[PDB]
């Protein structure tokens, strides 16, 4: 639900690094439970056993990518003193593609992860400053 | 069949649609779906094979799944409100409820399963009717009640939709799974603006029609059910694969093709609501349904396949049966732009 | 509570047909499920309604499942406080269909006949 | 209240049973029927607490029509049955996406 | 008022049409057999309507006028030619026997047509169910690769699981070498190069795979050349035969209504005659095609539908 | 085929397409009088 | 020529482009066509409308 | 001096079940051309 | 806008007795043009598919073609301006009746208005 | 709960009576030593459930009397009973009712 979000945001930015960092990995965890139920449901392995092998890694990587995130960005804009910048953000984002690449093994998608997450992110937080909608309500 | 069962049959279907459009008490919109659901088996099964039946069973038990959670929302509106009128839903778990049912008959993402299966398993007249006449009744009934929407839910199945029918006709060979593909990724545009004005999802559902009609049509005179099959029509009617072609540029949003008018209207009524995201990604996405509908183009009639010796006998002969309203479906699909400010007749 | 017990054994044997072993054996289920409900639909005081449950659904289309398996391989408050006069309501209810649901009589007897039509349109083969 | 949750807990359910899809499509249609029994009691029970006479006809209508589509899916089991010689779910697996 | 389901409503069934003697008929036979004879006094005594055995421009005599086409563009192959070099470098043998199959089927197609029209009967030559045993030879003299007689195999079962086999089918049994010395006698040069081989095979796949499979849906007379020279004796074991084990007496009027718009509506006859299979004796090429079907619509009448032609003297063009 | 202008066909399109056009002009012309009428131009 | 035009200026927006959308289209299309998985996949997006939009 | 065309190579990549093909797909089969499976 | 519940609304009236007071489309509209030339490529595509003389086949089918997209197109020219009509006619009264949400604006003249200025280097 | 008692005596009498009939020569010693799927059942069968159906919705017919609408009420009756006839004469044309 939006709790995890409320849990999230509800922290100031360049404060309480380790709360920051464990409602990003709580969200980044429930991502990839429901990207394996998925992916259980669609795709059957082998067994039962491989099934919940493929959900702990992807729960894993998923929870590790949230916590990488947050965890940089908070300490980015802890330590740069210049709180409500996308800078800190797009490190934050560079560094949990940075983890998912490790995480593969490969350079590629690290490299091509870490580019494109520092983006996303940035795009996030330019949303929040001013007020960007996403799902808008029907006003006319 | 026979004739006459044929006729009635067709006629029940329709009389379960405009049962469903014209009553103003739940149960009778819930036996006017049951009505269609009865009446359109026999249509898709008309040519008895294994894949025809396959189809028909797959197609039974979505529609009867979704039937049953329709009855079950009405359900529990009328015990939270004892109200029977198909108005405001009075209840957030009975509306959401509502909503699935009507996404799942309609075939949007995640329920987007069974339209590319079900259409290749029936012949082209049964895909046709599938594809356009199906689609009335639930965006009637998502018409009547998109007050009560939940916007976020509505808008995540349709962006859902619109990538879902994007990626898979990118792998498609067969025509008739193409069509599916593209027929998901259209409902996706018409249900991404009914929070915000209905007559653009009636004007986009009128557009999405004449062109799906035309270019079954098109499938039919040439009756091509792949794409190498498609690729020999240019050796017996090359003005058949001309005008296919020039519907396949309308069908992908090119202007000044009538495909650009209900895009252009979508994303301009979003931005009056101060949405700017999502019709950015829309436009993005459709660039797939586009890339897949030049590649057809380019293996139809841009350029010439390589022929069979046969082909000559069929020059020949001539189409016993000409279809009426091709040339109008033909024309109306591609030259209606500067009509754009009709839509305020709230077609 | 005894509407609560039949409730609980209505949702039990819905459990047990659910699991869906051996289509007979889940056959067997809801029939035990569709003899509680209508149980729970006669105490409830729909007389009329709970003996239509227990003729047509289970006389009738659970029996042609069967068949064709076989061919194979907290309450007592919200009540009301008056009485009826000198009829049951529900049956007044049900006999209004010949005069006030004209337009339900005519979808229905249509939509039957289509579905017999059907049927044998589609058991045809060929 | 707790009457009306285990309706509606029965309904819940005998629809998921419906999507589980272990095998043997007479079990998906056996779910079907369980649901619209438990929309048939609920609906019923609601009616008569509020003493919606003109509803009464209601569940009836609803009953009929379902049995309705039930021999329509059951008639559709018979021939697949009857080109496969099984009513096995996963021999209905010609058309894919 | 050109037949379709309105027709079928109001008046148009063609079961009252039947008349007992319908029953169409099939006459097989080697090379240069008597069988062309016999199924001409057939039709003569009763009272049948003959088809003469299709050939490379059978189609051309149904359209347009009679006449026919030039070679390359109507057929793209020659018997001569296959007669002359069988093992041809341009692969013509199997051009010929897919023109040969279509145009067999065309034949067959009219002949339905014609008995479900009018309730008279027809006999035929060799039909498509017999067309394979030239293709069976062909393959066992090497003229052809396996891959064409896959092709033909995959065209020919999604072409006649669509029909009604013949009620009745004649057989004329001639020896191979009498045949031979019918074929001295003939004096046509280019049928002097067939090979006894060639004759064999024809008999053999005859004999092995077409009879036995037909008698088991049909009704089969196998004569020898002195007891064809007599119709009367063949017609009196055809009226004298009953058809009661083959489909034609499951038949209905709603499956003849069926079969009759099949019949009708040559280019759904034809539809799957040129499947995307490609292989080299039959596939041609983009440039070639697009001339030879340019070359195609200059001929006079070609152009425009058979009534909109100024060039072949139709007129009110404009009022059409 | 072999076939005459069918003049039925002719003849029936013709007088619905004459028909048409007188129809829309006197529809256009009632038109005209009832707005001048109703707005008080003439 | 080679090294910027011909490979990096190609490699970053086109080819990149064309092999995500390649890949998600090879990911949403490879399914069997059993409704085992697909009605277990609309009983997990029921239940996430049920628990995520409200 | 001749416009190229597509050629026999060129127009089997389309003749496939889909495009694209992986080692999951390499079995798959087209659709018989009349649409009809055999009784067996 | 959603003028569907607005109220006097007949059910299925095309065009309502109050649409009698506007301005009929001339029969010379560019837009009527427009549907005549609309009808007309119907005609020539219908001559194409059914291949006839493209330009010349059938004089009485294009005439009933071009005939009839302008009479639907000259009723669906009369709906169109009067829904217009009904929109500009709501938002008039709507502004007269609320005249404290729509104020009138104390005009300004550009020589007492200090607007910034950015110099182009 | 008077019904429930009889079913309940009824049942309990029904189990007694079969357990020792099926017990009672249980104690002494002895010595202790496809395919076809006919479908004119299964088309007899769904007639039955959609004659069952229509007889379903013409039960009301003993309470349908008292309306002072006697004239919709039969209009609508016969409407129904001609309808099940017409179901029953075009199962009966098409072939149906063989054997
Ligand atoms: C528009 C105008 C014109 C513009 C022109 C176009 C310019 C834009 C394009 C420029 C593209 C350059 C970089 C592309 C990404 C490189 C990775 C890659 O391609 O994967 C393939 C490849 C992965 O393949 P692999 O199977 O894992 O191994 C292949 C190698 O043989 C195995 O290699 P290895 O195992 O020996 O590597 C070990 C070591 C490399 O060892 C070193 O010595 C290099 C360290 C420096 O790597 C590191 O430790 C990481 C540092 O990656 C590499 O091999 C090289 C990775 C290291 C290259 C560093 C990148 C250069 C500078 C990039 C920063 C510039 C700005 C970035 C913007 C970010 C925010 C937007
Ligand atoms: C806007 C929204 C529109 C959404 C989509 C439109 C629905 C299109 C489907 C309707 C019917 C299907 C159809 O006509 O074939 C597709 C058709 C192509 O024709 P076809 O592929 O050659 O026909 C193949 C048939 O399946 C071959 O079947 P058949 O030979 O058995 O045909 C028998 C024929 C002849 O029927 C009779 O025999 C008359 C006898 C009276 C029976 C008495 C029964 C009373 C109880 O009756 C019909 O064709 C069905 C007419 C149903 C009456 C509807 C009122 O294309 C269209 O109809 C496009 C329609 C354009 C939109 C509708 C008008 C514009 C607005
Ligand atoms: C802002 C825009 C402004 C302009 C608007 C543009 C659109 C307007 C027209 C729309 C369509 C209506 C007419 C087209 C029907 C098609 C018939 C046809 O093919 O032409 C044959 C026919 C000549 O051939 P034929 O000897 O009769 O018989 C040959 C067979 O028909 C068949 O011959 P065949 O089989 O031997 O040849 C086969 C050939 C045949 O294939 C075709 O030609 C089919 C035609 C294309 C499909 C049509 C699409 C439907 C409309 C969409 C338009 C899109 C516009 C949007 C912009 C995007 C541009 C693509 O196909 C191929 O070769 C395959 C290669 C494909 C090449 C690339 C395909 C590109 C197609 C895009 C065309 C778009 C413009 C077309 C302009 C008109 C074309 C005739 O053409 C004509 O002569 C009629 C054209 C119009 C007649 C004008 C006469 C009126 C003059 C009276 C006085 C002047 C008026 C002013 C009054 C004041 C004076 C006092
Ligand atoms: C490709 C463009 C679309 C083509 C559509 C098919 C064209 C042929 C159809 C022929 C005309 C059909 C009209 C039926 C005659 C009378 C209709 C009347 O009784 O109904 C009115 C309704 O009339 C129709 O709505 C108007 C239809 C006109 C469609 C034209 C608009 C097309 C968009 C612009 C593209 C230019 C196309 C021009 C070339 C054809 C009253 O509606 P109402 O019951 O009170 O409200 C229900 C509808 N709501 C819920 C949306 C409010
Ligand atoms: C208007 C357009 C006509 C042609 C188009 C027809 C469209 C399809 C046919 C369906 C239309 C149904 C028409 C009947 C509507 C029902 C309402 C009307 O009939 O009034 C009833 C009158 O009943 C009539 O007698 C019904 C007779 C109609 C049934 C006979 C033939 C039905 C066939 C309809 C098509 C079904 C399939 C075709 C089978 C041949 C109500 O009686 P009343 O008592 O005042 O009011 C009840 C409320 N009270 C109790 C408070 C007083
Ligand atoms: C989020 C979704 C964003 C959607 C973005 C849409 C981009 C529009 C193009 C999509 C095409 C993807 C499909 C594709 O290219 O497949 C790879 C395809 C394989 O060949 P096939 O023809 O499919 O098969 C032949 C063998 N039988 O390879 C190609 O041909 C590549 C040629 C086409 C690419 C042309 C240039 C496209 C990219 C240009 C840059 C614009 C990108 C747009 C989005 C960027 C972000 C703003
Ligand atoms: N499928 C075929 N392949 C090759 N040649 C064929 C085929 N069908 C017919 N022909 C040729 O048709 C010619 C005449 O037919 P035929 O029955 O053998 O002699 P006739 O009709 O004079 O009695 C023969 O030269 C025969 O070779």
């Amino acid at each position: 639900a939006k709790t995890l979000l409320h849990k999230y945001s509800d922290i100031p930015e360049g404060t309480e690094c380790h709360r920051k960092a464990y409602a990003s990995t709580s969200i980044g965890g429930a991502t990839g439970l429901i990207v394996s139920a998925y992916s259980i449901a669609l795709k059957p392995p082998a067994s039962f056993l491989e099934g919940v092998a493929r959900t702990g890694r992807y729960t894993f990587t998923s929870a590790a990518i949230g916590a990488i995130f947050g965890l940089t960005s908070c300490i980015s804009a802890q330590v740069r003193e210049k709180p409500d910048d996308p800078l800190n953000y797009f490190i934050g984002g560079c560094a949990g593609g940075l983890t998912l690449g490790a995480r593969t093994r490969s350079y590629g998608i690290g490299a091509a992860a870490c580019a494109y997450m520092g983006l996303t992110a940035a795009l996030v937080k330019m949303g929040q400053l001013e007020g960007w909608q996403v799902f808008a309500e029907p006003k006319v | 069949m026979n004739p006459i069962i044929y006729t009635t049959l067709i006629m029940t279907v329709m009389s379960g649609t405009m049962l469903v459009m014209i009553s103003s008490h739940w149960l009778l919109i819930w036996i006017g779906f049951e009505m269609n659901l009865l009446a359109m088996i026999p249509v898709l099964m008309k040519n008895f094979n294994p894949r025809a039946t396959e189809a028909a069973t797959k197609y039974f038990l979505t529609q009867a799944t979704a039937s049953m959670m329709l009855m079950m929302a009405i359900i529990i509106n009328l015990l939270y409100s004892g109200q029977w009128t198909i108005t405001k839903m009075f209840n957030p778990v009975a509306m959401t409820m509502m909503t699935m049912a009507l996404a799942m008959k309609l075939g949007l993402s995640p329920f987007h399963f069974w339209v590319p299966e079900v259409t290749q398993g029936i012949s082209l007249q049964a895909g046709l009717l599938l594809l356009t006449w199906q689609k009335l009744a639930p965006l009637s009934v998502l018409c009547q009640i998109s007050q009560s929407i939940n916007p976020n839910l509505m808008l995540t199945m349709a962006m859902l939709s619109i990538l879902i029918g994007g990626w898979g006709g990118l792998n498609q060979t067969q025509l008739r799974k193409i069509m599916a593909y593209s027929s998901i990724a259209h409902m996706g545009w018409m249900t991404a603006v009914l929070p915000y004005n209905t007559t653009m999802t009636i004007l986009n559902l009128l557009i999405y029609i004449t062109m799906t009609l035309a270019m079954f049509m098109l499938l039919i005179h040439s009756s091509a059910t792949t794409t190498l099959s498609l690729s020999h029509t240019w050796n017996k009617m090359p003005v058949i694969t001309s005008l296919m072609m020039v519907t396949l540029l309308s069908m992908g949003g090119l202007p000044p093709l009538s495909g650009f008018m209900p895009k252009w209207m979508i994303i301009q009524e979003m931005t009056k609501n101060e949405s700017i995201i999502m019709p950015t990604l829309m436009a993005m996405t459709a660039l797939l349904n586009l890339y897949f509908y030049m590649r057809l183009a380019y293996s139809s009639s841009l350029t010439m396949f390589p022929s069979t010796n046969n082909m000559k006998m069929k020059w020949q002969f001539e189409h016993t049966k000409q279809m009426k309203l091709l040339p109008t479906m033909i024309v109306l699909s591609t030259l209606v732009l500067p009509m754009t400010p009709a839509l305020s007749s709230l077609n | 509570y005894i509407a609560f017990i039949l409730s609980t054994i209505f949702v039990i044997g819905f459990v047990g047909f659910s699991s869906k072993p051996s289509p007979i054996y889940g056959g067997l289920g809801l029939i035990v499920s569709g003899g509680v409900g209508c149980g729970i639909v006669l105490n409830f005081g729909g007389s009329f309604l709970g003996l239509m449950v227990f003729l047509i659904y289970l006389g009738g289309m659970l029996v042609v499942f069967g068949y064709t398996t076989a061919m194979a391989t907290g309450d007592w408050v919200i009540y009301d406080t008056g009485d009826s006069g000198f009829f049951s309501e529900e049956a007044m209810g049900i006999a209004a269909l010949y005069s006030y649901g004209t337009w339900l009589v005519i979808v229905t007897g249509w939509s039957l006949l289509i579905g017999v039509v059907v049927i044998m349109e589609i058991t045809r083969g060929n | 209240p707790l009457v009306y949750m285990n309706i509606i807990m029965a309904f819940a359910i005998a629809l998921a049973g419906l999507l589980m899809y272990r095998s043997h499509l007479m079990s998906s249609l056996l779910c079907l029927e369980g649901m619209m029994l438990s929309l048939f009691i609920m609906s019923t029970l609601i009616i008569l607490n509020t003493h919606f006479t003109l509803a009464n006809m209601m569940p009836i209508i609803l009953l009929v029509f379902a049995a309705c589509e039930a021999a329509l899916g059951l008639s559709l089991l018979v021939m697949v049955s009857n080109t496969y010689g099984t009513d096995y779910v996963q021999n209905l697996n010609l058309l894919q996406c | 008022l050109q037949y379709g389901p309105l027709a079928f409503v109001l008046g148009e069934r063609t079961t009252r049409k039947l008349t007992e003697t319908s029953k169409v008929i099939t006459v097989d036979g080697n090379i240069c057999s008597g069988k062309g004879r016999l199924a001409r006094e057939i039709a003569e005594k009763l009272g049948l309507r003959h088809f003469p055995e299709a050939g490379i421009h059978y189609a051309d005599s149904t359209t347009g006028d009679g006449k026919p086409l030039d070679v390359q563009l109507s057929g793209n192959c020659s018997l001569e030619k296959f007669y002359d070099d069988p093992k041809s470098n341009d692969g013509n043998s199997y051009r010929l026997q897919s023109w040969l199959y279509a145009s067999r089927l065309l034949q067959y197609a009219d002949a339905l047509e014609h008995l479900l029209s009018t309730g008279q009967g027809v006999v035929l030559e060799r039909s498509i169910y017999s067309d394979f045993v030239f293709l069976e030879a062909m393959y066992r003299q090497g003229f052809i690769r396996k891959q064409c007689v896959e092709h033909y195999n995959e065209v020919k079962k999604v072409t006649a699981c669509e029909y009604l086999p013949p009620h009745v089918v004649v057989y004329v049994d001639v020896p191979v070498p009498e045949i031979q010395s019918r074929i001295q006698k003939k004096g046509n040069p280019h049928e002097m190069k067939i090979t006894a081989a060639y004759l064999q095979d024809i008999e053999n796949a005859y004999k092995k795979t077409f009879l036995p499979e037909m008698s088991e849906k049909c009704e089969v007379l196998q004569y020898s050349a002195r007891e064809a020279e007599d119709a009367e004796k063949v017609v009196e074991d055809i009226e004298y035969l009953k058809c009661d084990k083959g489909p034609w007496p499951d038949q209905d009027d709603r499956t003849f209504h069926r079969l009759r718009m099949l019949v009708q509506n040559k280019l759904e006859v034809l539809n799957y005659t040129t499947i995307p299979v490609y292989l080299p004796e039959i596939t041609i090429g983009a440039h070639q095609s697009d001339r030879v079907f340019q070359k195609f619509t200059e001929l006079p009448g070609r152009k425009y539908s058979p009534g909109y032609n100024e060039d072949v003297g139709d007129k009110w063009i404009w009022l059409k | 085929p072999h076939g005459s202008p069918d003049w039925l066909k002719v003849g029936l399109t013709l007088g619905t397409s004459v028909f048409l056009w007188i129809y829309l002009i006197k529809q256009h012309k009632e038109d005209v009088l009832e707005y001048k009428r109703r707005n008080g131009l003439e | 020529s080679s090294l910027l035009d011909l490979i990096w200026l190609e490699t970053i927006l086109p080819k990149t482009t064309s092999f995500i959308q390649m890949k998600m289209s090879i990911m949403v299309s490879n399914q069997k066509g059993l409704i085992k998985l697909y009605f277990l996949s609309f009983l997990i997006t029921i239940m996430i409308s049920m628990t995520l939009f409200n | 001096a001749r416009q190229w065309q597509p050629d026999v190579e060129w127009a089997e990549q389309f003749g496939g079940a889909v495009m694209y093909p992986t080692k999951e797909t390499a079995h798959w089969k087209p659709p018989p051309w009349n649409d009809v499976d055999p009784p067996k | 806008t959603m003028m569907s519940g607005r109220p006097g609304r007949v059910p299925l009236q095309f065009l309502p007795n109050e649409a009698r007071s506007l301005p009929p489309p001339k029969l010379t509209d560019p837009r009527l043009v427009y549907m005549g030339f609309l009808g007309y490529c119907s005609g020539l595509i219908d001559n194409a598919i059914r291949r006839r003389p493209v330009v010349s086949a059938g004089l009485h089918r294009q005439l009933l073609y071009v005939t009839s997209f302008v009479f639907f197109g000259y009723y669906l020219l009369k709906r169109q301006d009067y829904m217009y009509a009904l929109r500009d006619h709501d938002m008039f009264a709507y502004v007269k009746s609320h005249p404290e949400d729509f104020p009138e604006k104390d005009k300004k003249t550009y020589g007492e208005i200090l607007e910034e200025f950015h110099p182009v280097r | 709960m008077n019904i429930m008692l009889t079913l309940l005596t009824n049942v309990t009498l029904a189990s007694l009576l079969v357990l020792i009939a099926f017990w009672l020569p249980q104690l002494n010693a002895y010595s202790e030593k496809r395919l076809p799927f006919s479908m004119k059942f299964f088309l007899v069968a769904i007639t039955f459930l959609l004659f069952d159906l229509e007889i379903a919705l013409l039960l009301p017919l003993p309470w349908a009397s008292q309306t002072n609408n006697l004239k919709t009420m039969l209009t609508m009756a016969l409407f129904l009973l001609i309808l099940l006839a017409a179901s029953l004469a075009y199962e009966w044309t098409q072939k149906g009712l063989e054997w």
